[PDB]
């Protein structure tokens, strides 16, 4: 759902200046900006 | 600002002794192309304890 | 009176050269170095201490400080 | 029993890296902000002795 | 010499700055003015 949602994990760096970490209980499952965390945080939320 | 090698990724020796060269790729390079490396290195802010910083913050 | 007592209190005061500098920006390459000193006057305010005096300390003291701690680190370096 | 080896050890042992990656994925944005920048160019560097 | 590695030039800087004294009576430090009508400085 998170690949489906806007974040992209890569193999060479796929990472810039805005873009923060998602973390999946220790896992780096992709980078979005903080807008974009926020959105798919309240959205995640709102699903569950 | 630094000087990687193209063929393998190991760090190449400061051109300033000799020409640059990897150990392990063995690749040549032009030195002089990036000679004169400058880097304006800065002291992150908050960190001198002031007793005018005060008058300043 | 208040003002001499308030300058005899910076004079038995000790203040320390970080005191008085602003950001400290180093250049890299030689080597070099660059102190931002405060405007003097807001510099007098809470100070006392002249130009000229800061000119001397800085030079000897500050340059034997300098130079002592980076040889402390380059023999840390040598090893 | 406490044990200590460099991270920069472990991380290459840990895939077939080349230390543009590490570099690139340590500090890789914002090209040569001055702190992050020599801070890895040392490690690299002490690594590599 | 250029064989020298590198230095943290900002924290050393910093160190030197923080080290350095323009006038110090040995072993004294932040005298202060607090208020009988009788004026008085405390020192550390
Ligand atoms: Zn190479």
């Amino acid at each position: 759902l998170l690949l489906s949602l806007g974040v992209d994990p890569p193999s060479v760096v796929g990472h810039e200046s805005g873009w923060g970490c998602v973390q999946l209980d220790g896992k780096i499952v992709g980078w979005c900006t903080y807008k974009l965390a926020k959105h798919v945080a309240d959205v995640l939320r709102l699903m569950k | 600002s630094l000087i990687f090698c193209s063929e393998c990724g190991n760090l190449l020796e400061s051109t300033t002794a000799q020409w640059t060269t990897c150990d392990q790729c063995q690749s040549v390079y032009p030195s002089e192309q990036f000679a004169n490396l400058v880097v304006e290195t800065k002291s992150s802010a908050s960190a001198f304890p002031s007793a005018l910083k005060l008058k300043h913050s | 009176s208040d003002k001499r007592a308030s300058a005899f209190c910076k004079e038995v005061n000790k203040l320390v050269l970080s005191e008085v500098v602003r950001q400290v920006r180093v250049t890299e390459k030689t080597y070099a170095i660059r102190l931002d000193l405060y405007s003097r006057d807001e510099y007098q305010d809470e100070y006392g201490v002249l130009q000229e005096e800061i000119e001397s300390t800085f030079s000897n003291r500050f340059l034997k400080i300098l130079n002592r701690i980076i040889k402390s680190y380059l023999a840390k370096s040598k090893q | 029993n406490e044990y200590l080896i460099p991270s920069m050890m472990i991380l290459k042992a840990l895939l077939e890296t080349s230390d543009k990656e590490i570099f690139e994925g340590i500090v890789g944005k914002d090209l040569g902000n001055t702190f992050l920048t020599d801070r890895v160019e040392l490690m690299l560097r002490a690594y590599k002795s | 010499p250029i064989n020298t590695e590198k230095l943290l030039m900002v924290s050393l800087v910093e160190k030197a700055c923080s080290e350095t004294v323009i006038h110090e009576i040995p072993g004294i430090t932040r005298c202060f003015s607090k208020p009988d009508t009788v004026p008085k400085v405390i020192t550390e």
